[PDB]
């Protein structure tokens, strides 16, 4: 069945997490008590991707939630959808781990670690064709920036030969107010430079311009970020869970979208942007879809796509459409904005159809960009790092928990060395 | 009699051969469940059809077919299909995982798990042939399993069988519709390695199966179902004159002759007509003449190049239905001063020509419209070598950079199986420059 | 569970202990007997005031707190005031002979006779705790008591907790209602014995909060009992983190990630608004805007230094009340262009925000007015050394002469401890200086 | 409670003595019988400093009585609150003094210190938290000059840790012509310095100057000059007899008074000396050398320390601003170097009498001109070996009259020497 193993860590993670769960159950046709009720067959072809099948023909998540702290589980358990997990899958700590990365990779994350560890076991004996684990969390905490990638070393360890994806939440200064972010991101992408095989880029600096520039809520909440991650997710995820002939499992999207062993974060998009509630009057035509998943307004990096160029995009589109106009208008895009692909990855733009659309839209599309502009991502942190670095400012915080300030340089020089890749890679 | 037995390798040759199998039954008038009326001899035979169908007492024919996919989805469909019966399970191999668009996965990681598999249940089938003339294989240069795995097979396949002929079916890869951006990649690999095991390959570019789907056929996204079925009636072409009575290519080893003077330069061109929509309102009936002429336009060939820029080594005209040998003389000379037909100085300038009295059998409800003749042409033309320059081309602007090659070195490959590859079809590009440089 | 338990260490840590509880049993609902009828949760619970009550089969709500002194009459004080049901017997603890303003006898002489017991009944507290956090120590700069005991049981408490976290609630001396010619001795004696064993440290400048008595109160003298109830709005502040919940509110644990770049550099500096009188509160509603843009006014500080003649290094605003994200946007954007606020290069951000939708209360009785929403500022800045400063010299006046020292050596101490402290004090002033150099 | 030991040797030591039990006893609401009888709670709350609490609700003196010659203590013993003392603490001998610091200090008043001792023992056994001593005595006489120094010497030994407190009356020409006062009080005087804690100069030549120029009574009585020393004796121990936050006890005090072990000579001051006056006339008044208990002139010094006590209804605020003016007004006559160096407490209950009043504590450097009168008077009389006799007479050496006449010189060079001194 080709499984995948979910794992969400943290609060940030297991609040995507659980959305995203939530969101896909519904468009598979799964209710809150995990009882199938479509109207298509086309939704239970690959239901064995994310879903496992016990008697009662019924779907639970390949999902294993991980924390901590004992709270979030609770909110996670009492939400909608709170029933249909496993609840032998809940895995949590009593601790927290203080938005402090030591603390989740070092020390209170060790100890709750090895029981992570069994209930993946557990989940991957029972796949038959496992693809490999996706792991959602947050950077800039403790849990899922520091626990979370601990996980992935650990279990990459165990299945060195199965692919690791990340939806990686990026930290924003606008959108938090907790000075060790930095640190914590920088710890991260570091571990994840060296030890996923995908990751998708999800920065909160930019979920904060749409909601707050493009879609005009001005008290935006971590309800309307996460509606637009979820709507991510649910696209990304597309070519995995429905019948198709590209990207269709983890491994052959890595090797249509990595070029480069390192240079595998990617650059989500989504169209058409919408805030939770509101209803859509008029669809968008595939001329509109396509115009604006390429815009830098739809990006959920907040990164400047004409300030780098594209090594690999894949497009999905999903809804009922024509195909001979998805093809024309994805040309016209290429042909109108050739100077921003590489021009050594010949036909580098790949393109998919789902018929089965997005809850509440009739018309979506979703970008995958590996893109050379993700390195002013990767600069703004890197900024932020070395302000407070320089001056070894909050290091007290990490090392009382054992740690070196030698593993702080190199996670900024990794973090300095991918950058300047990206930029090696631009002007090729 | 002698036998041949067919080896489909991955999505591509499965789901080709599929195609091919349902007509070729179409043709003999063979019912999805193996009973064959016409046939007369229960349990036994040595027609020209038993090159292609084994016999069983209970009056089965069943195809002499091997389908190898590394994955069970593509092959499934051959379980589940309409011909469901024609098959039995021993000759419908699959694996767990597949190449995951990676020749080296295909090639080494996963094709060494399963090579001896497969070559068993070929074996099988070989034993029971009285007088096997050798192999079919169908397969893509762009994927893992066609391009990784096929090359290794066709080279167990030397080794075990080294007496014997294999032909090739290959799906040259077009943008429209590929789904890897690694395809030259795996391209150029299984070139490479199975081009000294290769006896005669017919190139099959889906760019130019899908630019005559929209164009004769007025399909608008052309599907792979649509390009399989036009596949399947030029496949079937080249192949008629192996299962019915006749006298020209009526064994593997007379394609080699007729069609391949040199061994590597073993690569004909073919053009076939015409193909007009079953949905069309009725058609003017062409002529013979029209479309013998037809061979000569470029819109009509497998692979989109300009064959008057070239020089021919052999060329073999095979006509299905209503033709007669006085209409094909007398459009040849027609043709031969209308258009420009340049061979080399050391090959006779000459046509083999080859007429079926059974005008092409089309599935019922396909996008062909039925006619009463058409004629493909086999023309072993230097243009093919345009087709070489393009993938290369690719080929070099990836590996500068060494894109992707990662992936392969990670499963075991060196990345001196790179440039070795592509210094091969360096190679290969000048034998087709010395053999046409008059001009 | 993250439960706090709070000690109360001589007259002016007893005095505020009572001033808080009484706050903290008006916040909740809790009544001088220790019913809280609004909790279900009869004999146990995980609520959110748990973290500082703990609860009786018969519905008691206990402070997690003791009060300690080396003379019984303040504690008495509380033995037998409105809320002495409120107390276990065993969670005041009292000797017979005080410090006498003398660090040395608390520290030694005395303290040494009754330490071991304060620790047995913290360790009785600790044993009932799901998920100790930390300390909240109360005492005084300048007793002998409040600087020499405490420092003593804050070294006790890092042998026997290891490096389990302790805040410190300190009253800074002012001469205005100073009650020992030593009082600088016993501050920077009980300041570097304490500074490696403290996390953060809220100091109250005595000055500070009898001036702002006398000019937004109108109390012409105040009293302890004045002073006492403004210091405590400010500990309700700091503690509502973690004694109510909500979505805005912000545990102290975060703030301090924030508070605390470097480990000596734990003195946040603390202001209130709004202190009104009911007099003036009647006819006025004080805005969002109006009381953040007090938090900044150089005269509102609990501690006197001038902000503006230095550097921020954090900036942590805890609301209480109608307040709404929005407001407290627009206020600090008014405030960050029209005014003085510069911050270091190496801290990236440098505000923090939090509102506790728990309305603010006022004691029945009391001089502060009933707002319905109040702001503390928690901020670190280079220029909180101006009051290490302004301390450090009257002790230097003293030494010089060697004035008073025969009390603290006839006790055992020696001159050299009183050197190793001016050093430390000294190196403060300096590291102070240091972290608002700009880089290169 | 916290006790306090109180011991009055000699007549001067049991006159002031006894005058001081019945003015305290008034204000705590005590009768001459030991029963309470007063109106306010406030009398009661630190009542055990200086009384016991027997059965029957009784109060009775914690207070030891010492004379090498009775009749004083009979006088005592009949006069107003003569009852109320334990009959057990009268602790008298025989041979008497005869104006003789040496026959105090090393003979008679030696052969009778035991006795003392075992009073002094019980009562301190029977003390919950004993705070330390209070003795009452005269430097001119025999008994409480030398046997006062000599009972502080051997309490001293037993009680190493507790605070020893004298109220100590300095000779003066103008009230007694014995001659060999300026002896006793020298040799008191060297005593005092090494082995008490805080010592309040009560010099006669102030009272008589008072009773004589101020009060106007030309040829004033003892009686006239203990009324001074009642009035001073009740204002220095007001915050050790009520509740309040500012030198609550005898070592919080020497704490705030006691800068250098040595100078821990203390100047009283009393306001107003008996028409009602203001709070600023209280302050000034408490300042100015004519209301120094002490023959000296504080413009003539500087303050090393300053208790200041009011007691009284009055307004705090108007009682700490005018504090602040005298210092401010006045700067020069305060070392800078000991920062915040006036303490002022306010005491509500006024004394019997008055409505309120000031009462002055200070350790001023200027008290070197009491110390240098007597120095020089006695300097006037061993320089011709005069009266030697009395002392040696009783095996005294000649070394000791001269130890304690450099000795005391070095006190007034040690209050001259922190006077000049500067915090720059
Ligand atoms: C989606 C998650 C989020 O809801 C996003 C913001 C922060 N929090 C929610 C609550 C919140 C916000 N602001 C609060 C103020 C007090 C108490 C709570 C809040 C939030 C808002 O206004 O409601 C919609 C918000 C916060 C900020 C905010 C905007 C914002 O509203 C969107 N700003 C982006 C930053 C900020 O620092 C900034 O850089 O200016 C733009 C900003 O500065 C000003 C004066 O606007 C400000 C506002 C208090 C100041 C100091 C602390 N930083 C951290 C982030 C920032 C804030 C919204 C989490
Ligand atoms: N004409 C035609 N081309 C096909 C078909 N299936 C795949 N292709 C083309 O062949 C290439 C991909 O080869 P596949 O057959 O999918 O690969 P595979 O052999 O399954 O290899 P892996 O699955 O990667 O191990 C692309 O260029 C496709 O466009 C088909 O049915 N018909
Ligand atoms: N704000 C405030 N300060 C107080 C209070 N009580 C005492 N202080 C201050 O504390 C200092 C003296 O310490 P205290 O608390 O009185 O004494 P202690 O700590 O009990 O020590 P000892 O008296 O030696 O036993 C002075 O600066 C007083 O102003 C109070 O209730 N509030
Ligand atoms: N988009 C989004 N970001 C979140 C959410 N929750 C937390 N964050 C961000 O994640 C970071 C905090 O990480 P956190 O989840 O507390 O880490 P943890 O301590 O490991 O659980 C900050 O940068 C937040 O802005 C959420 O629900 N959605
Ligand atoms: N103020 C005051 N001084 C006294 C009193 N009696 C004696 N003196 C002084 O004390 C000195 C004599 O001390 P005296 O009582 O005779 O000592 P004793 O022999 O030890 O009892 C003289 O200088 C007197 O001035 C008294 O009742 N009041
Ligand atoms: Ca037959
Ligand atoms: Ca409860
Ligand atoms: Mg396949
Ligand atoms: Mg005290």
């Amino acid at each position: 069945m080709r499984e995948i193993v979910h794992i969400q860590a943290g609060q940030c993670g297991n609040q995507i997490g659980a959305k995203f769960w939530e969101v896909i159950s519904d468009e598979h046709g799964i209710d809150p008590t995990g009882s199938y009720h479509g109207d298509s067959d086309l939704q239970l072809e690959r239901i064995n991707v994310y879903y496992n099948e016990a008697t009662g023909n019924k779907y639970v998540p390949r999902a294993i939630l991980v924390d901590l702290e004992p709270g979030t589980m609770d909110s996670v358990r009492s939400g909608p959808f709170g029933q249909i997990f496993r609840p032998d899958n809940f895995v949590f700590g009593q601790s927290g781990a203080g938005n402090n990365w030591a603390k989740g990779h070092y020390t209170e994350g060790a100890e709750l670690v090895d029981s992570v560890l069994d209930v993946v076991r557990k989940e991957s004996e029972s796949c038959d064709c496992l693809q490999g684990f996706q792991l959602t969390h947050s950077l800039g905490g403790g849990t899922g920036s520091g626990m979370g990638t601990l996980l992935i070393s650990k279990i990459r360890e165990e299945y060195p030969d199965r692919i690791m994806n990340t939806f990686s939440v990026m930290p924003s200064p606008k959108v938090s107010d907790t000075v060790v972010e930095p640190y914590n991101a920088t710890l991260s992408v570091h571990q994840l430079v060296e030890n996923t095989d995908e990751t998708y880029c999800i920065d909160n600096e930019a979920l904060y311009d749409i909601c707050f520039r493009t879609l005009k809520l001005t008290t935006p909440t971590y309800g309307d970020l996460n509606h637009l991650v979820s709507a991510t997710m649910s696209g990304v995820t597309t070519c995995l869970r429905f019948p198709g002939q590209l990207n269709a499992d983890l491994r052959k999207l890595a090797v249509n979208m990595v070029p480069f062993p390192r240079l595998h974060f990617f650059m989500p998009g989504f169209a058409p942007l919408t805030s939770r509630g509101s209803q859509q009057y008029r669809a968008l035509t595939v001329p509109e879809l396509t115009q604006q998943m390429f815009d830098s307004k739809n990006m959920m990096a907040a990164c400047d796509p004409r300030h780098g160029r594209y090594l690999t995009v894949a497009a999905i589109f999903r809804g009922r459409m024509s195909m001979k106009e998805v093809d024309e208008q994805m040309l016209n895009v290429q042909n109108k904005n050739s100077s921003y692909f590489v021009e050594w990855i010949p036909n580098n733009v790949k393109t998919a159809v789902c018929d089965i659309p997005p809850r509440g839209l009739k018309m979506s599309a979703t970008f995958i960009g590996n893109s050379t502009a993700i390195q002013e991502l990767f600069k703004r942190i890197s900024e932020q790092f070395t302000a407070m670095f320089r001056r070894k400012a909050f290091l007290h915080w990490y090392t009382g928990e054992g740690m070196d300030e030698m593993e702080f340089t190199e996670a900024e020089s990794n973090m300095n060395d991918l950058v300047s890749e990206y930029q090696q890679y631009q002007d090729a | 009699m002698r036998e041949c037995i067919s080896i489909h390798v991955g999505q591509a040759g499965v789901q080709i051969g599929n195609a091919c199998w349902e007509l070729y039954c179409l043709e003999h008038g063979i019912q999805p469940d193996g009973q064959m009326p016409s046939d007369k001899t229960i349990g036994g035979g040595d027609d020209s059809f038993n090159t292609f169908f084994s016999e069983t007492g209970a009056g089965k024919h069943v195809p002499r077919a091997v389908f190898v996919d590394l994955e069970p989805t593509v092959i499934d469909e051959v379980r589940t299909g309409t011909y469901r019966q024609l098959f039995h399970p021993e000759q419908l191999i699959t694996g767990k995982e597949d190449a995951a668009n990676n020749y080296a996965r295909g090639h080494y990681t996963i094709g060494k798990e399963i090579i001896d598999l497969v070559l068993d249940r070929i074996r099988k089938l070989a034993d029971q042939c009285t007088g096997l003339q050798g192999f079919l294989v169908f397969h893509s240069f762009g994927g893992g399993t066609g391009s990784g795995f096929t090359s290794l097979l066709m080279e167990r396949l030397s080794v075990d069988y080294g007496k014997k002929s294999k032909l090739e079916f290959s799906i040259y890869p077009a943008p429209q519709v590929s789904t890897a951006v690694v395809e030259p990649y795996n391209s150029i690999l299984t070139t490479h390695t199975t081009l000294e095991h290769s006896d005669c390959a017919f190139m099959v570019d889906n760019e130019a199966i899908y630019d005559i789907c929209r164009r004769n056929l007025d399909i608008e996204r052309p599907t792979y179902t649509n390009l399989n079925r036009l596949i399947s009636q030029i496949v079937s072409s080249i192949t008629a004159s192996l299962r019915f009575d006749g006298a020209l290519n009526v064994d593997l080893t007379e394609f080699q002759t007729n069609l391949v003077p040199y061994p590597r330069i073993h690569f004909p061109l073919a053009t076939y007509a015409p193909v007009i929509s079953a949905e069309k309102a009725y058609h003017e009936q062409l002529s013979v003449a029209e479309i013998t002429n037809a061979c000569f336009e470029p819109a009509n060939q497998m692979v989109k190049c300009d064959p008057r820029h070239g020089k021919y080594m052999a060329c073999c005209l095979l006509y299905r239905g209503d033709v007669v040998p006085k209409d094909v003389n007398a459009a040849i000379a027609t043709i031969k001063t209308k258009r420009s037909i340049q061979f080399v100085d050391w090959c006779p300038t000459g046509f083999k020509v080859g007429i079926n009295y059974q005008p092409p059998t089309v599935v019922p409800g396909g996008d062909l419209a039925k006619v009463q003749r058409a004629v493909c042409m086999l023309s072993n033309t230097t243009a093919i070598a345009e087709a070489w320059a393009r993938l290369d081309h690719k080929f070099d602007l990836m590996y500068a950079k060494r894109a992707f090659v990662h992936w392969y070195v990670g499963e075991g490959m060196e990345e001196g199986e790179f440039s070795e590859a592509r210094e091969d079809m360096a190679a290969l590009e000048k034998d087709y420059e010395e053999v046409g440089v008059d001009s």
